RNA sequence: AAACCGGUUGAUCCUGCCGGACCCGACCGCUAUCGGGGUAGGGCUAAGCCAUGCGAGUCGCGCGCCCGGGGGCGCCCGGGAGCGGCGCACGGCUCAGUAACACGUGCCUAACCUAACCUCGGGAGGGGGACACCCCCGGGAAACUGGGGUCAAUCCCCCAUAGGGGAAGGGCGCUGGAAGGCCCCUUCCCCGAAAGGGCUGGCGGCCGAUCCGCCGCCAGUCGCCCGAGGGUGGGGGCACGGCCCAUCAGGUAGUUGGCGGGUUAAAGGCCCGCCAAGCCGAAGACGGGUAGGGGCGGUGAGAGCCGCGAGCCCCGAGAUGGGCACUGAGACA
């Protein structure tokens, strides 16, 4: 499977014209493809470490890059919102975060953060012996007992541990919360969420957010929560 | 189904009557003061002229909120360049913007009227052969349009 | 297979016909249209029977009802002519499927959704008359 | 099955009843279908596993001889035989050739039975006793 | 630069055509030094016919065998013909068909499938077989191909359990705008997994220089099966938008709808059995003609006109004309 250049998501830190007429092709991964950045990319652009596609090519292969916790091999595994994405040899560790000018970005994160992922829910879905399987924004998926996953419901962001596979602090979607706009025009924005029109579509609901007082509107399914007025983990 | 290619930049200054006898005349004196090629280098000058001056006239049209983040970064523009004299004149001053303001910034202009050769003809063979320096380096395009800052710059080898 | 009714029921309600079966008004999931008069059984029913609807909703008006369980309305709108400046009235023929709980005549104005495909040319279904409408308004919750 | 012999794709007639071109030339193996695989009455019970889009699998019903009779007034299942096929409301030419389709009655040992599935679909019988 | 100039009269004011001046596109004539940038070139002509060559492979960390060099612990390395896995449905070309759910915009699939990949939960037990390369022979002009022997697998098959499908009755519960869905309970019928395989290191045991392995365990790593979701690709549906002709006015009879079925991965007159007479049309049906649609492009001060709507990108269709299937996640290639 090819990716023309010009078919190539807008917001990608590549030149338009300029270069061959092949993009690399992210490989299905945990994300979508267009709000994911596939690892080559990431290796020769953002970071500048390769000036080739062989070289890029080679430092993934030699299992240099870790995300998430694991450590990828794969050039063309796609990475996106909230993601972690750690360099062995040399230490720096980076969460790809909504940005107001690149749409996302590499912000360097303290070491003691680089475990936790902040993750919307989706969706929930019932499986075999009564359980709850947990659905979040990158595809990723979390079974617990019908008890407990009765209380998070969709939009709630929980922070989950990519250690032991829990989770660490569950965010509620309530009125006077702090959000980051993920996707749309006001991407990068953080306020304050304090309205909403309901609309009969939950996930179509109008929000509006405040950072005192620049007000930004968008829908309810492009926010996250990151907490109350401070954010758990470093975004910005 | 169009595909997009390159089209003539100095058709903006072309006379649609070219076999006028008082436009003949004007035309063949601005062709001996500034010792230009042919006619497509002086409409060259005319279509960069009609530029700032249908520019300027856009400008006017705008909106005063509008025009504001626009109307003083386009005069600084101009004047850096060395087309016009005052980066605060009015805007409606632009609009009677002479052609003989771009021919000035010529490079081949440039080292006649420094005095750096004995005519024009000769100054544009000057730069033609390479023995213009503007800043150091060797700039061998006679048509080339000095800017302001870099004025004091140009040398001789 | 059509039972009228003196009062008009709720979404909930379950109601059994002189056949004995019970049939009970589902939610439609639109809440801004009443449940019709009167309950069928058919199947194919958006409010007694399985049929799951779109959200999107047309106003159109009766033009032919002599189709078995199913109308000709009309649909209309304004189209712009860029070169004149000036509108054009647009009008088109399409065919719904018409509930036999829901009774229809030439002229009235219904409201319609779109379905899966029931047919060959009927994808939308009459949900209600105009009548049945009623007004509705979304939640503004604001922290002052 | 997927066979251009049973296309599924639509027709080349407008509503109008005016005819149309044909849009594509080839018919798509996605839009084919296939021949019928409804049981016909046998002396025993023969099924077949076909392998079907997308690497699923469907079990075909060749012949049959028994069905999963279900009393509703008893609450019991049983695995009855099967005698003859009474009746077929949807084509008769189906009881005329002893082929059980769904809707069809069954004179089973228990007694008659309207079945209640798919059996070239769903591969079994399962019946309801009247 | 929002422009006029020539021409009907003996002369004049009009009307009104035709010409001049400009830009771009194709072809052609005369002439032609250099460089830079650019997705220019059998499109506007036959989707006319073709000599010749090149145009999809890769993996020894799935598998056995053979050969050569080296070394003793248990093998190292290079090579050969193969089996096997994955890919070859992407990529490249062209513009006949198409006035259409083809294309564009905005929405759906609560009516669907999806190998490779990601995440969560669970699983990997027992037992068999065959066919290549090769060896002994061939047959045939060649294409191709026969018989016997013989070593393997991540090759093929069986058994178990998990799981899965159907029909039926109940439910607190989940999703979601809305359950013919998911989850739990009960009954029966039916189908029905897996490669613990490779590598590395460690341990121990069996065995022998005619062996250079086999076995048990442990860890690391790359893999295999099931359930759920995502991802990607694809099938299908809807509202609206975009040619000319009335010297084309009535057309349609599976035609329009209903009910019951079949088929499909999935809804549908998609197909079939029955019932009705409906469906479209002067707001232009039907018929004819032309054309792949869009992003867009040329021109003009603009409204607008035109398509040079060839080249670049997206969607569609096709592979001498017309059909039909195998394999596969996906082709009717
Ligand atoms: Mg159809
Ligand atoms: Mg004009
Ligand atoms: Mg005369
Ligand atoms: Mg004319
Ligand atoms: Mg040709
Ligand atoms: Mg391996
Ligand atoms: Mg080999
Ligand atoms: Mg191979
Ligand atoms: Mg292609
Ligand atoms: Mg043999
Ligand atoms: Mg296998
Ligand atoms: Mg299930
Ligand atoms: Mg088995
Ligand atoms: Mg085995
Ligand atoms: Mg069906
Ligand atoms: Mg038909
Ligand atoms: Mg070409
Ligand atoms: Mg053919
Ligand atoms: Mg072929
Ligand atoms: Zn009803």
């Amino acid at each position: 499977v090819h990716l023309r250049k010009s078919l190539a998501p807008y917001w990608w830190p590549i030149p338009r014209k300029a270069g061959g007429v092949w993009a690399v092709r992210p490989s299905t991964g945990p994300h979508s493809l267009e709000y994911s950045l596939p690892l080559a990319v990431v290796v020769r652009d953002v970071l500048r470490y390769a000036k080739t596609l062989r070289e890029a090519r080679y430092i993934i292969s030699r299992g240099y890059i870790k995300v998430d916790g694991v450590v990828r091999k794969d050039y063309k595994f796609p990475i996106g919102l909230m993601d972690v994405v750690e360099i062995v040899p040399t230490g720096e560790i980076y969460r790809v975060v909504p940005d107001e000018a690149k749409y996302y970005d590499l912000k360097p994160i303290p070491s003691s953060e680089a475990a936790l992922k902040p993750l919307r829910v989706e969706g929930k879905t019932a499986v075999s012996g009564g359980r709850i399987q947990l659905h979040f924004h990158d595809g990723r998926n979390l079974i617990l007992p019908p008890d407990v996953g009765r209380q998070i419901k969709t939009f709630d962001t929980v922070v989950y541990d990519l250690e032991n596979k829990a989770i660490k602090t569950h965010l509620p979607l309530r009125l006077g919360q702090l959000a980051v706009v993920t996707h749309g025009g006001n991407i990068g924005f953080v306020g304050q969420f304090f309205e909403v029109v309901w609309t009969l579509k939950r996930r179509q609901s109008v929000v509006a957010l405040r950072k005192g007082e620049e007000v930004r509107r968008t829908i309810l399914d492009y926010i996250m929560v990151i907490g109350t007025e401070a954010p758990v983990v470093k975004i910005s | 189904g169009g595909l997009k290619k390159p089209k003539k930049k100095y058709l903006a200054g072309k006379p649609k009557k070219i076999w006028n006898k008082q436009l003949l005349l004007e035309e063949l004196q601005l062709m001996g003061e500034y010792g230009l090629r042919n006619k497509k280098e002086l409409w060259l000058a005319r279509a960069r002229l009609k530029w700032i001056v249908r520019r300027a006239r856009a400008l006017l049209s705008m909106t005063a909120e509008e025009r504001a983040p626009l109307e003083v970064p386009f005069k600084e523009k101009l004047y850096k360049m060395g087309f016009i004299e005052d980066p605060n004149v009015p805007l409606d001053r632009i609009l009677s913007l002479d052609v003989r303001a771009i021919l000035e910034r010529r490079l081949q202009t440039l080292v006649f009227r420094m005095g750096l050769a004995k005519s024009i003809h000769h100054a544009r063979q000057l730069v033609v052969h390479g023995h213009v320096l503007v800043a150091g380096r060797r700039v061998t395009s006679p048509g080339f349009l000095v800017p302001r800052e870099l004025e004091d710059k140009i040398t001789i080898e | 297979t059509v039972v009228k009714l003196q009062s008009r029921p709720k979404v909930g309600d379950v109601v059994t016909l002189p056949d004995g079966k019970k049939v009970e008004v589902k939610n439609i999931g639109v809440p801004y249209v009443l449940p019709p008069a009167a309950v069928c059984d058919d199947p194919l029913c958006p409010w007694h029977g399985h049929l799951k609807i779109r959200l999107k909703l047309l106003e159109v008006t009766v033009e032919k009802v002599r189709m078995h369980k199913a109308a000709v309305v009309t649909h209309e709108w304004v189209h712009y002519l860029p070169k004149y400046n000036r509108y054009e009235r647009r009008r088109r023929r399409m065919r719904v499927r018409v509930p036999e709980c829901i009774e229809v005549k030439p002229g009235d104005k219904v409201i319609i959704a779109e379905t899966r495909p029931l047919s060959k040319t009927i994808a939308w279904v009459v949900i209600g008359k105009k009548e049945d409408v009623v007004e509705w308004k979304a939640k503004h919750e604001t922290l002052p | 099955m997927k066979l251009g012999a049973f296309y599924k794709g639509g027709d080349l007639v407008k509503p109008s009843g005016g005819k149309k071109g044909r849009v594509r030339k080839t018919k798509k193996k996605a839009l084919g279908g296939g021949p019928p695989q409804i049981p016909k009455l046998g002396e025993e019970d023969i099924r077949y596993v076909e392998r079907v889009r997308g690497g699923n699998h469907k079990v075909r019903l060749r012949q049959a001889r028994y069905a999963n009779v279900y009393i509703p007034k008893e609450r019991r299942h049983v695995k009855a035989k099967i005698l003859s096929i009474v009746s077929s409301p949807s084509n008769p030419d189906y009881a005329r050739r002893n082929y059980i389709v769904k809707g069809a009655i069954i004179q089973t040992e228990v007694g008659k039975a309207v079945v209640t599935s798919r059996p070239g679909q769903d591969g079994v019988i399962n019946a309801v006793l009247i």
